RNA sequence: UUGACCUCAAAUCAGGUAGGAGUACCCGCUGAACUUAAGCAUAUCAAUAAGCGGAGGAAAAGAAACCAACCGGGAUUGC
RNA sequence: UGGUGAACUAUGCCUGAAUAGGGUGAAGCCAGAGGAAACUCUGGUGGAGGCUCGUAGCGGUUCUGACGUGCAAAUCGAUCGUCGAAUUUGGGUAUAGGGGCGAAAGACUAAUCGAACCAUCUAGUAGCUGGUUCCUGCCGAAGUUUCCCUCAGGAUAGCAG
RNA sequence: GAUGGGGAAGCUCCGUUUCAAAGGCCUGAUUUUAUGCAGGCCACCAUCGAAAGGGAAUCCGGUUAAGAUUCCGGAACCUGG
RNA sequence: CUUGUGACGGCCCGUGAAAAUCCACAGGAAGGAAUAGUUUUCAUGCCAGGUCGUACUGAUAACCGCAGCAGGUCUCCAAGG
RNA sequence: GUGAUUUCUGCCCAGUGCUCUGAAUGUCAAAGUGAAGAAAUUCAACCAAGCGCGGGUAAACGGCGGGAGUACUCUCUUAAGGUAGCCAAAUGCCUCGUCAUCUAAUUAGUGACGCGCAUGAAUGGAUUAACGAGAUUCCCACUGUCCCUAUCUAC
RNA sequence: UUUACUUAUUCAAUGAAGCGGAGCUGGAAUUCAUUUUCCACGUUCUAGCAUUCAAGGUCCCAUUCGGGGCUGAUCCGGGUU
RNA sequence: GUGGCCUAUCGAUCCUUUAGUCCCUCGGAAUUUGAGGCUAGAGGUGCCAGAAAAGUUACCACAGGGAUAACUGGCUUGUGG
């Protein structure tokens, strides 16, 4: 019975969600999250995951800050007004 | 082929022993100025049973010498101690059951237990139920004592080494059969993950050297050089005679 | 090479013990035969003599 | 006793600086195998992919412990 | 090559929990009797055992029953093994892929195991199988020679344009 | 599972009291006063880890379409000051 | 009958957690009364008790098995013959 | 490694392993030493461990033969030659072995026999109470398994 | 090949507490002139107790509430052993 | 008369080594060792136009094959009847 009668005792979550990421990646018993790397200060990338890249890459949220660097450089930081 | 199972035991998974029922780490007094000078007082206070132990252990209270407190250290026990005796220990003690004297100052054929290798590791030898060291000989001039080990080995340790005088408690145990499989079972559950254990000629030869074959059988001869490595000694390691003697 | 092992691990002994290890050994009878086996060499030129 | 020197510390001491992201191109370390050899082990793939460390608008290199053997040339880079 | 998994399951640890009613009647003890003494006998008491019949529970022997595009990628029914422990089990925790764990079947490691899963190298290689897209006109074969770890393949000569 | 340390080219690995100068505790004294200087005491030595282990203290009656040992009425208890 | 508990008895080469936390004792540091104090482990009296969860199902339809699947999934209460 | 108890565990160290505190130039690296050379280099001596020589070890892996004479003895071969036990056994090709028993009839079962293709002693041998959803044979009871089929209910 | 030496290196313990040398004070000791040495150098019927820079002695201070130094508890070398 | 009366009686590249020329080169210039070349042999591939090479799989896998076995059918009928 390890098909359907095995299923029936899934209720247990290995991995919940994660500070940085949001994405219910956090192993509980490892304390790790296993798609942003948290708490490592580095961020997990890989070149053989480019797909996964491009998903989490600069571009994908806001860019609260850097949306207006271009413009500000193009006026050439002036101050003032 | 695979790790062997003897391979694994040595990172320790779950091969570590179980310490949860223990009472504490059976030394001897440490040799501070008291023992290597004159003596020192204590009192059993009482004689307690320790988990995957086969000697009942001691407990015993020493006044600190240097600060107003109570130091309690844990002896094992000797056949023959009882609780509120009082156990002297040092270099003038008296040569009583209980007492740590060193070994250099008791004469021929004592007999003594949780004897110190060198002086101060606080108990190496002798201290399973039962066992015991005599005293072979002196050489006051580079100050050593001969000792028959429980192995029937003869070493030349230091005179400044010291020991339980007597023999450890819980004797003649190994002499009652276990007579069931649940009887191993809580000796080993106590102790640590090393049964039940099966035979490797009954394993594949993935798994084990002597596993495989048409028939139950090693194969190869069963004596293993000292010089193989791991994975390969599994059989009677550096053996220099095999069979029984009559 | 053999004398470096001897104090190596046979420092502390006595001979009680060293003729015991030795007699279960078997380097004792080794010894016997190579006597022996000059005792033959000797014995064989003064049967042909 | 007092005052130096040397060395080593402590401060939510005064002021600073490093980390992370991005990584097409750049400077290094580390490092395969599929494949080809009509098999395969040196070889090849390849001083490559993956992994790690570190920069800039370029980086690196760069003003000979050079090339030459000629009636000698003259930092580096690129075609 | 670099990562992800012990929510299933294997094993150890820590902390909790669960297990009707019967049968047999072990030590210890009490009374009576016998004996010269050792000690024996009889009647009770007591309630031991990895004992036993049998529920809940755990498992899965047979019908090679049902079903077999099922209720179900392993279930249903009857018959069964076991049922106070080497028992069953929750949660916490530890062990990770030539590694783990295994009362040992190459078993189990998320329906995947005689080496898990994911992505990349990678459009890996194939003397082997399958396919290969409009018309008309003219010419029109070979299965043979030699060499090859050659015998389902090539080179070379021949035949053809 | 950090730190002190020690490996590792490195991502990081070991270790958890270790080859560390590892801190805070009460009385107060002073009443330019702030909290130093009077003192004296103590050496564990981060932290995380149980909604079934340990653990300060609440019960009854009534009430809603849907909440209650939590609201209402009454009657208690514990901790800190 | 279910459950709580007490005093016992049997078993073990198995003798069946730790820490926070609270109390007591030993000690005698120090502070102390006579026109006055000393005591808030006695009684009464005063103030405050923050944050998050709190509905419902818990299974032949609220979970997991592609589903409103005869499967699987821990536990408490338990009337009469 | 073997697998409760009882009773035993025979012979063989030649081989393969394992192991010696033996004896010591046979094999004999790098470094070092010596000679020749102008030097690169060449040639020798010396030379650690391990091999090689000498022992031990079978509850280590394993092995347990032939020819004559009268079970016995002798002789060869080899390291030693199957001991105690057991058997057409889950191990026996021939084989449906031979004898007895069980039946009307038995390639099945059981008890014996043993030149056993190819049984055998911790590769454990023989025996064994109790236990077994283990394999097999016979007997009593019992029955639609069958002679030989018929009928009824629910879906 | 044997054999010193310790500071490199290595192992172990401790909250780095009693190391080494010399000296007292006793005992043995035979001294052949005066001491050569060697052992000691506060604790053993009893499941109590042992802590407040220590009492005492002594010397200062400015007496008072007390405070400080030496000794009690032998010197010397800072090598934790 | 350019081996055996005739028809069989044998071997590439790379590497090593020998003989000859004592000839060519070591590329800044020379001498001498050393090395590399040219011409002709030898050391050998017997799977003989010339890879350096043990098994097992009843746990097995892939690409294919009726070019190829284990059934029936078909031809034949030795053998059988
Ligand atoms: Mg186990
Ligand atoms: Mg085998
Ligand atoms: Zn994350």
């Amino acid at each position: 019975g390890k098909g359907t009668p095995s299923f029936g005792k899934r209720h247990n979550k290995s991995h919940t969600l994660c500070n940085r990421c949001g994405r219910r990646s956090f192993h509980v018993q490892k304390k790790t999250c296993s798609s942003c790397g948290y708490p490592a200060a580095k961020t997990r990338s890989y070149n053989w995951g480019a797909k996964a890249k491009r998903r989490h890459t600069t571009g994908t949220g806001r860019m609260r800050y850097l949306k207006h660097v271009s413009r500000r450089f193009k006026n050439g930081f002036q101050t003032g007004s | 082929g695979r790790v062997i199972r003897n391979q694994r035991k040595g990172a320790g998974s779950i091969f570590t022993s179980h310490t949860r029922l223990r009472q504490g780490a059976a030394k001897l007094r440490t040799l501070d100025y008291a023992e290597r000078h004159g003596y020192i007082r204590g009192i059993v206070k009482q004689i307690v049973h320790d988990s995957g132990r086969g000697a009942p252990l001691a407990k015993v209270v020493f006044r600190d010498p240097y600060k107003y407190r109570l130091r309690e250290e844990i002896f094992i026990a000797n056949e023959g101690v009882h609780t509120g005796q009082f156990i002297y220990a040092g270099k003038k003690a008296s040569l009583n059951v209980g007492n740590v004297l060193p070994l250099g100052s008791v004469p021929e054929g004592t007999i003594v237990s949780n004897v110190e290798e060198k002086p101060g590791d606080r108990g190496a030898l002798a201290r399973a139920s039962g066992n015991y060291v005599i005293i072979i000989g002196h050489n006051p001039d580079e100050n050593k004592t001969r000792v028959r080990l429980p192995s029937g080995a003869k070493k030349v340790i230091s005179s400044d080494a010291r020991g339980v005088i007597g023999v450890i408690a819980g004797g003649g145990r190994v002499d009652k059969p276990l007579l069931k499989a649940g009887r191993a079972f809580h000796k080993y559950r106590l102790k640590r993950n090393s049964w039940p254990k099966t035979r490797g000629v009954a394993m594949n030869p993935v798994d084990h050297p002597h596993g495989g074959g048409n028939h139950q059988h090693i194969g190869k001869a069963s004596t293993i050089s000292r010089g193989a490595v791991s994975g390969q000694k599994a059989g009677l390691i550096a053996a220099r005679r095999t069979g029984l003697l009559r | 090479g053999k004398l470096k092992k001897i104090q190596k691990k046979y420092a502390d002994q006595d001979e009680t013990e060293r003729l015991l290890r030795l007699e279960a050994l078997g380097t004792l009878k080794g010894i016997e035969k190579q006597q022996q086996r000059k005792k033959e060499e000797i014995m064989k030129r003064e049967v042909r003599e």
